[PDB]
């Protein structure tokens, strides 16, 4: 048979950086 | 050609965003007619599906925090949604919730506890629900309005690990009915 | 067949925390 | 064959909002 | 993770169509660079920002951090970009002040209450007045320019004067 199906979107990137004071 | 990022989905709890410890709630991403895939997920943890909806059946500790969702059209991301706050209650009990009146147009309403917590949230039922919040227990409402008042404490600790609700208060303002 | 091919890429992370006084 | 692994991560969120004053 | 430098080149001073080169900079081999502009929430994912003609909606306040592993950067020190030339220059002039001090007028058409002066070298000293009326003590022989601005968007700069060269005794 072919090749198999494309796999499932990565996860959510991390969190930005923290904000100015 | 495209002139924009994809519109937020809504991201709603239901029946509440407050969910006793045991109680059923249900996480719905929604986002227009014809979405290919959808991603919910829970903010400070790598927990995440690949589906619009989360069923809680019994509401735990571990499930409270923050939630946002997103869509995808075909490899594009669109923007997240409101962040989704879901609170356990239940996690400790209940306050005590009393009212002194000040001869002022205002009210200064006790939520007492045998605890430390250094939060406190009081809410009025009736459509939009008048949330008050604060640092100390005994809290300030100007130009009250007559409904039914509860009570809920909590420490910044954990800030989606809230008490019982208090039993609820029943004010009334005179001269403002509908005769 | 072979194994099918890595998925598409997660989305944006959420905001960074909020910056000192 | 078998489905794919996921991909790779989002990138990382917004920076987060300015402190108060 | 200690702070990233921050740089525009040449220079933070950048008249109008002008180029500029904003490079972040942290430890070799990281992950990831951000860099962003303040007012507007703009950002990016890449340690350089090469801007090939400045714009007055350009100027204005970054800074940048780097991420490894999933942790982040202190920021930067904020990098102060600023758009010259979007107005007339104004001229210098300079005259004896109190004792041993130097009074320079940086003369202008407009109403404006921001003024900085320079004077070429290594290193630059700059001065800051809201009077067009910059007292130095101790001032220096030197190549000397002033520029003036406005408090209310306070990165949009005058042209520089044309030099004054002062000799002090
Ligand atoms: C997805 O994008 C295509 C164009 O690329 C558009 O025709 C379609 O209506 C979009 N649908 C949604 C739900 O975003
Ligand atoms: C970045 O992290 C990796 C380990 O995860 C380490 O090998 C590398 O030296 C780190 N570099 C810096 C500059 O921290
Ligand atoms: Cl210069």
């Amino acid at each position: 048979g072919p090749p198999g199906p494309p796999g499932p979107p990565g996860p959510p990137g991390p969190p930005g950086p923290p904000g100015p004071p | 050609s495209q002139s924009g990022p994809l519109p937020k989905p809504s991201l709603q709890a239901l029946p509440s965003s407050l969910v006793p410890l045991e109680k059923p709630v249900t996480l719905r991403c929604q986002g227009p007619p014809g979405v290919d895939l959808y991603r919910l997920e829970k903010l400070s943890s790598s927990r995440y599906q690949d589906q619009a909806v989360l069923f809680i059946p019994a509401m735990k500790r571990s499930l409270a925090g923050r939630y946002r969702c997103s869509y995808q059209n075909g490899s594009l991301w669109s923007l997240p949604s409101d962040q989704l706050e879901l609170v356990a209650t239940g996690v400790f009990a209940k306050p005590s919730l009393s009212a002194q009146p000040g001869s002022g147009g205002d009210v200064t309403l006790q939520c007492q506890t045998r605890y430390g917590f250094d939060q406190f949230a009081l809410y009025k039922e009736g459509d939009p629900e008048r949330w008050y919040r604060a640092s100390f227990p005994i809290i300030t409402v100007t130009a009250a309005h007559s409904g039914t008042y509860r009570c809920y404490s909590f420490s910044s600790r954990d800030p989606y690990l809230w008490s019982a609700p208090s039993d609820p208060l029943e004010l009334v303002v005179t001269g403002t009915s509908a005769a």
